């Protein structure tokens, strides 16, 4: 339903105990679809652990990233000899070199793999891409959290062609609103569950050339 | 039961049943992925460019990701082919030295999750040979992601005498890309690339005296052609349809320090005993989409006698059906009832497991 | 002062005196720099003639017109191949083509071996201007009279108080501000008087009933 | 002595060969009537000035010529009203953007020689004189203007046609990105002479972060990054953040919503395409040029990133001149006494025709 | 001093008479349009196979050894060549015409690599196996003379063993295609690799642990590990069928090489197998021999296998020391010999 590309246009219908979930639903979505530097994070998260720490981190995000990055010795693994002049430093970095280069993993049967470097990553960051609980999603991203859960927020159905059908004026207005509704860190969530509530509820009149012209309309009634 | 046959290429799959002169389905070998359906295979994973990003899980002839190569094959068999893999016996193929990884994780995919009978990996340079008929004689395999010469003995390859060469169709069609901004067009994002690729394929052909074909170029408009675009706009192309291909024999035009196809096929020959030598520069044979280029056999028996002793007798095959001429070979392979006892049974596999690939293979 | 790029900020700050002499500066600049919609005037003047019969023709704004579009032959000639997707008169396609490649480069290969590249914006610029040159004062005040609804409206909105506009503001407020000023001209004889009017109305307001701020403070007014 | 015109995308600088710095800077516009009837067209400051009678084209979009009628009034304007001097008594060393279409290379030729009968001209690549500027004929360099920015390898003088790339992006999408994120902050710049001061503060004010992500936590932490400005009217802004994330968009495309790479990529992306034997000659002569290049802290990140993506085993050279150098090496190449024969004479053309610029340059 | 200067098919190895060390190593290549010609080969082997093929080539690489590397004047150096076991008289020849007609040396020897390489270790008898880069030979030696009618030429040395290798890492997931990551696979093998004693025995260990496994950083900081390919590349030494040859293995080809000896010196040659070449330089491969010709000889027969610790530059070694002995000085070929004898006075003097 959040996918709907006239979800501003039923919105209003349903009723205050229907927009409670809505409001959720959507407000979740814009936190997990959120992005956020993955490399900096785990980096961040298990500088000066070892590999057996990584593996049992207190973070469920940051053990499903490592589970993933440890299947290929080669990527982490510190050489016997070397060509002539942190572990997951170690392991980005090689990941990232070794572009197209394949790494070998040996399952716990016999059966061996061949993977391309970005596609450990991209593993990786699926895998912890669905770990987090939102929450720890939130303070990681507490920086950007007005500007990442804004970008998905474009990208649904309802958004699309916004800027072109209402103006750029209305659309950076928008964006204020979307961005003044986080006071808090810690009420991130509530915040901009209640901005989607409001407008939803309105139907996002108050940014559109024929809800303002509606509200005029029906104001000078009066 | 019929046996299915199945090409998978680096740009393009061919598949089909076992009998059939030619593959049923012919799709690109591409996985588009949206931003968390879940994944889109083949021309609608084009299609919908826009939603998704796209990648190729064979690079260079190597598979690099069984995540996407396994959709790929889900996609051949229920949706393009429309048939259950547990009650057919399937023939893949395979690249020269193709890591054993992937010769063992290709025969687990196949016993594992779609439960095959039975099947079989054979080399593709390999069914090439078969396709025209033959059992010795030395083949230039080119495709979009990689070129390979193989010289074959009897049925059986020469490991030590094969040379791989990363310049293959996508090279080109990035070339005339680059190329096609001399006169003014604008040819770079991804999008666009599949553009040109339909433009290298039908107006581009090898010169068989290149200088010769410039200075034609040069003194005449003869020689110009004209395309037109999706959006229905039209642009004419002139030496750029014979320089293009020209990158061919000539890497240095690509900035690329590898030699040409006719100097790799010469070397690759020059590894093999003196005595087979003979019947290799009389069986050189053409495979893959790469090769389909107007003049291209009657360039490389040039190029290659002032590379061979005069004395011997040069003769270039290239099959009006090269481009599936693997496929083919395939098909022609699955269907002998010789054949019959070299597959590989589920028995088999269940003993021994996926490196069983490498004694019977 | 009609070209004031913050027109429609200053304009409310004006006295009913100066108000009305803009409004009667505009109006009159509207009509004096009315023009025509040369794409469907030509596209109609050259409908079902060949490349040949349109250098025969007994108008001679046309025949500049042309001369100035058959110079690049890729903005009309067919194409030999052409992609598995081309479902597609001679003039349609050149002014098509020109349109779909404005920003991307012709070729013409002038009488001597002489080349040369041009976009298509200014390929297209350049037919134009050699039809302005090249026709007729009666024969161009003949065919503007038959609308000068949207040749007006053409003018105004090529201001720079008017420079994206609709980029600005949506195209759902462009129209209704169109709406508008068509509406104005629903009398022939007091065409000139009723978007004179119109220009006063709204630059009082500064346009605010066509634009997001305008329409939002509006709304804050009127709650009150 | 000789002129020297190096004509960009936004801006066009023109004087003699000799001196350290060109006489006249001026806008590539050309200005006409906004509509019919109620001089025919103005070129550089003038057309600047009457911007509200006046609809304004650039002649030069990314480097590339696309009208060669403003082209032409472009120069004529540079000769007789800028610098005041007679073409046909003064050699012409012109500049043109890397992998430059061919027939805007002949056309530039033509007028040279028929419409301002020059004694003789040359073209040189915009990169390879900001090289031969830093005293040098070997080395990469990444050359960022107003609409264009491009990444040349040069050995011996010579450019490397196969190893060039270039990048829609420079000095102009800047400052409309500028223009959006100081909306974001709670603003309003949207006409052509707020444009302008956008421009200013981005030249003014704007540097490239060594560290994103730490100076962006900072600002919305602290208030050590924040900056007033006083707009022309004397209203003051106190822009913030926005100063290192508009430059940021060079290294993150992607801020704009491209999907090519950032600067430090392409630059990478460009030296391994050339011969292994000069990259590290290339790495050891990575020169900054134009405009788009003079942000501070900039020369110190794009040696801060490449070490990321780049052997672990590198100068980066970033002249203060760097905003001319493109006119500065054409001063010293079209002042060097070994260089006088390279010149097209007028007779070299009369034989030849303007085709002859193929060779010579 | 004399300089001695040995031509190798892989590495040549120049250096001066009495010095313990050659001072010279490079390439044995020309390109046109040493080390440096190697580093810029992609814009640019005439001892292929031990023997010259190209005589404009070999004066390119004795002019760059001269004034490059040793930098001497040859007028004021007598010179000591190497030379390959049955090398063609015509080679020789036209070997000591280059020298005097292009050099003006004021003498010059030509003495044979395996020769050299047996004196080095204080003897006069024996068998070498040389193995090198572009060629192994065995050569059996009795009383400072080699033994033509039993010296064995096999076309399979180092550079074969490092193509092997580069191929045999493509099984494993590598990729070492391009020209600039072979010189990386053949420090690979010269660090990485060593021969197994029992081969199958060593197949089923790796195969059953990662005991054997070792790890190698690319120079692009990359990291490949290798198990058993460590010592299936020098085990194609011993079974050429593993490179696509029909040639026996250097065990056989030494044993071949002594039973075309008279069977009076053969018990010298068993119990003299010197191992020569820095294709001999793998680790257990001196056990390996040992193992393999005591499987071949009689059952009675004495075997030992002597594997110099020095034994990469065997030859050169061979070379300083005999030219620097004070009753050697009389063995030389002076300019005035070679003005009236001619080039054939070589198959007389050497
Ligand atoms: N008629 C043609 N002329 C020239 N090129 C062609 C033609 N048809 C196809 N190609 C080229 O051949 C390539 C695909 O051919 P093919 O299917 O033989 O290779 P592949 O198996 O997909 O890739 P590879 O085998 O190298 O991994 C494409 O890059 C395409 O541009
Ligand atoms: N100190 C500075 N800091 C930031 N930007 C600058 C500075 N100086 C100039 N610029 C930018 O550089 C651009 C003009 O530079 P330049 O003249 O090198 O480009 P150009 O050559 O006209 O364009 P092209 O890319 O086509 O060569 C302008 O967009 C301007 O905003
Ligand atoms: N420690 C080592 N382990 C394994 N191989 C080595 C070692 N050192 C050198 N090699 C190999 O030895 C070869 C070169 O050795 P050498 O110089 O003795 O032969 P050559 O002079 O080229 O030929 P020849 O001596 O037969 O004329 C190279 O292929 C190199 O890889
Ligand atoms: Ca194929
Ligand atoms: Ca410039
Ligand atoms: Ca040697």
């Amino acid at each position: 339903r959040l996918l709907s590309e006239d979800l501003f246009k039923q919105s209003p219908k349903l009723s205050e105990q229907e927009l409670d979930e809505l409001a959720n639903n959507l407000a979740d979505y814009l936190f997990q679809a959120a992005d956020i530097d993955w490399h900096q994070v785990i980096s961040e998260k298990t500088r000066g652990l070892t590999t057996e720490e990584m593996a049992k981190s207190e973070h469920r995000y940051v053990q499903a990233f490592c589970r993933e990055i440890l299947k290929y010795p080669d990527c982490y693994k510190s050489a016997d000899v070397a060509s002539p002049e942190s572990v997951i430093d170690v392991a980005l970095k090689r990941l990232q070199t070794g572009r197209e280069r394949l790494f070998t993993t040996t399952d716990e049967k016999g059966n061996r793999e061949l993977k391309k470097g970005d596609a450990i990553l991209e593993s990786a960051i699926n895998a912890a891409r669905m770990a987090i609980s939102t929450e720890e999603k939130n303070t990681i991203l507490s920086n950007n959290v007005k500007s990442a859960t804004f970008d998905v927020f474009c990208e649904l159905p309802c958004m699309d062609g916004f800027a072109e059908q209402n103006g750029k004026t209305a659309f950076y207005a928008l964006r204020a609103g979307f961005y003044s509704a986080f006071k808090n860190t810690d009420t991130a969530k509530q915040d901009i569950t209640k901005f989607m509530k409001d407008n939803l509820q309105a139907g996002f009149s108050g940014y559109s050339y024929q809800g303002l012209t509606n509200r005029v309309a029906q104001l000078e009634a009066q | 039961v019929a046996a299915l046959v199945v090409d998978n290429g680096s740009g393009m799959c061919k598949a089909g049943f076992a009998g059939d002169d030619a593959p049923r389905a012919v799709f690109p070998s591409i996985v588009g992925r949206p931003r968390h359906k879940d994944s889109y295979v083949g021309d609608e994973a084009q299609s919908k460019r826009g939603i998704l990003t796209l990648k190729y899980p064979i690079e260079h002839g190597i598979v690099t990701n069984w995540d996407d190569m396994e959709k790929i094959w889900h996609h051949t068999f229920y949706n393009e082919l429309r048939v259950a893999p547990e009650e057919h016996p399937v023939l893949l193929t395979e690249a020269p030295l193709n890591p054993k990884a992937n010769r063992e994780k290709m025969t687990q995919i196949m016993f594992e999750t779609f439960n095959t009978p039975a099947m079989y990996v054979a080399i593709q340079a390999v069914l090439s040979l078969y396709a025209s008929g033959r059992t010795t004689g030395i083949v230039l395999d080119s495709g979009d992601g990689v070129s390979h010469t193989v010289p074959i003995y009897e049925g059986y390859a020469l490991p030590h005498a094969i040379l791989r060469l990363d310049l293959a169709g996508r090279d080109l069609t990035d070339y005339l890309m680059k190329i096609l901004t001399e006169r003014g067009y604008s040819f770079t994002t991804t999008a666009e690339r599949e553009i040109v690729r339909d433009i290298k394929e039908k107006l581009c052909y090898v010169a068989l005296d290149f200088e010769q074909e410039m200075a034609t170029a040069a003194s005449s408009s003869s020689l110009e052609k004209s395309y037109e675009l999706p959006d229905g706009q039209v642009i004419t192309i002139g030496n750029e349809r014979f320089r293009c291909p020209e990158a061919l024999f000539q890497p240095s035009f690509l900035g690329m320090e590898a030699c040409g196809i006719h100097e790799t096929t010469y070397n690759s020959i020059m590894k093999c005993a003196a005595a087979i030598r003979k019947d290799l520069y009389a069986n050189t044979v053409l495979s893959g989409g790469t090769t389909m280029y107007p003049g291209i056999a009657d360039r490389m028996q040039k190029e290659i006698t002032a590379l061979a002793p005069s004395t011997m007798k040069i003769k270039i095959i290239a099959p009006p059906e090269r481009k599936y001429s693997v496929w083919i070979g395939g098909s022609i392979l699955a269907s002998l009832s010789t054949f019959q006892q070299m597959w590989i049974s589920k028995q088999e596999y269940d003993e021994s497991g996926p490196s069983i690939v490498h004694r019977k293979c």
